[PDB]
């Protein structure tokens, strides 16, 4: 059995170098043909090849970021380290480690290629967030507004993730939509919450929002604004 | 360098269903290239190997052809573990690309969204600041499009807009925009305007309002 | 390029 683990920091800032390494145990880097590749994937975006190191110590690079990485083996640790200089903002992403099958041998003998066009096995992935933001808590604002109404809070200017909101301290939760947070240029996550009931039931409406990280706890009562 | 493009983007079905992904490579790749599918949260799983060959503990019912610059994938019976993303992936060519992927839904019915605007608060605009946000609220197909226009100009790069994961009861996705201006500029224009094109709308329909009209 | 394993 085969298994991969990536390791390093969850956040860096611009300019800064980041250092991943990818840990795994079931292959030895020192087995014949074997390979150990980095792929990327931005929060919501395809995958990103980066690159690959094999037993024989070949080494291959994204051309688009050839300049900023380097690959290295330790194969006495079992491990593979990927170093990304100079990273900025877009570089946030999930990175995993793969396993690439090197040719089937018989007696020794190369004698089947088909194995080797894959990465067979991954790692978990590690989520890495490029800002140069320090803690900080949400600011909250009110959201307010087949005959259905809606309203919200929109949770500005925190980081890092995560946070957590709810509605009526947990009692409201048909027709809740918490989306996902956007990282905006200034490094701070973005995010509304809104919630669609009966134009009628305008019940009360509390939106508690808590961000661990900078001890944060706000509960916002939203109304139909006018008084 | 080398294009590996993925077909359809997305794709709506039901459990049970047999559907088939393709990919087509700018440039022959002879059988070097893979499948896999990841599931939201998850590491990508290989399913097929070197074009057609079923990896190890893969069920039977995924199936790769193919070679040279076109390549399918079939899933021959939909399991509800299959909705998810696919993705095609060439390695005869350094870099090894991989393709846009491909995104397997829960198909339902057409449902145009609910379209809503919200101006920003009075309190967020005390600290300099305005975020006009635009929901729409349940709709399907997933693809929308979002036109913010202030005082008929249209806008661009001043947005961001975020979109729920398919819901497990209704099907259907949720999509928020906010529009960010500082007070300042905020304050300079009367009509914002939020447009929505989706396919369950006959035409685009627009939501909005003036500032300051009390 | 060609990958490692190309011909």
């Amino acid at each position: 059995r085969i298994t991969l683990k990536e390791s390093g920091p969850p956040l860096v800032k611009p300019t800064q170098t980041l250092t991943l390494t990818c840990s795994f145990s079931g292959f030895s880097l020192s087995d014949f043909g074997v390979g150990v590749g980095w792929i990327r994937q931005p929060p919501g975006k395809a995958l990103e090849w980066l690159a690959i190191i094999y037993s024989d110590d070949d080494k291959r690079y994204s051309p688009s970021l050839n300049t900023r990485l380097t690959i290295t083996k330790d194969t006495s640790k079992n491990q593979v380290v990927l170093v990304m200089t100079r990273v900025s903002p877009v570089d946030t992403a999930t990175y995993f480690c793969a396993h690439r099958r090197g040719p089937t041998t018989l007696f020794g003998v190369p004698i089947a290629r088909g194995p080797v066009n894959a990465m067979d096995v991954w790692g978990q992935g590690i989520t890495v967030t490029i800002s140069s933001t320090s803690t900080k808590g949400p600011s909250v604002f009110p959201l307010a507004p087949g005959a259905a109404a809606a309203l919200g809070c929109l949770v500005k200017d925190y980081f890092p993730e995560p946070v957590t909101v709810s509605w009526n301290s947990g009692a409201l939760t048909s027709g809740v939509h918490t989306f996902p947070a956007v990282l905006q240029s200034s490094g701070l996550y973005s995010l509304s919450s809104v919630v669609t009931v009966p134009s009628s039931s305008l019940q009360t409406y509390t939106c508690n929002v808590n961000h661990k990280p900078s001890n944060t706890k706000v509960d916002k009562r939203v109304e139909p604004k006018s008084c | 360098a080398l294009q590996l493009t993925q077909s359809p983007s997305s794709l709506s079905a039901s459990v049970g269903d047999r559907i088939t992904i393709t990919c087509r490579a700018s440039q022959g790749v002879t059988s070097a290239l893979a499948w896999y599918r990841q599931k939201p949260g998850s590491p990508p799983q290989l399913l097929i190997y070197d074009a057609s060959s079923l990896e190890s503990g893969v069920p039977s019912r995924f199936s790769g052809s193919g070679s040279g610059t076109e390549f399918t994938l079939t899933i021959s019976t939909l399991r509800p573990e299959d909705f998810a993303t696919y993705y095609c992936q060439q390695l005869h060519f350094y870099p090894h690309t991989f393709g846009g992927g491909t995104r397997v839904d829960v198909r339902r019915t057409v449902a145009a969204p609910s379209v809503f605007i919200f101006p920003p608060s009075d309190e967020q605009l005390k600290s300099g600041t305005a975020s006009v946000v635009c929901l729409l609220n349940n709709f399907y197909p997933r693809e929308a499009k979002v036109q913010w226009k202030v005082d008929n100009a249209l806008q661009s790069g001043n947005s961001q807009e975020s979109v729920t994961e398919q819901d497990s009861k209704d099907s259907t996705y949720s999509l928020s925009s906010t529009l960010t201006l500082s007070k300042a500029d905020y304050e300079k224009h009367k009509v914002y305007e939020c447009e929505v094109t989706h396919q369950g709308l006959s035409s685009p329909v627009t939501k909005s309002f003036n500032r300051g009209e009390c | 390029e060609q990958d490692k394993w190309a011909s």
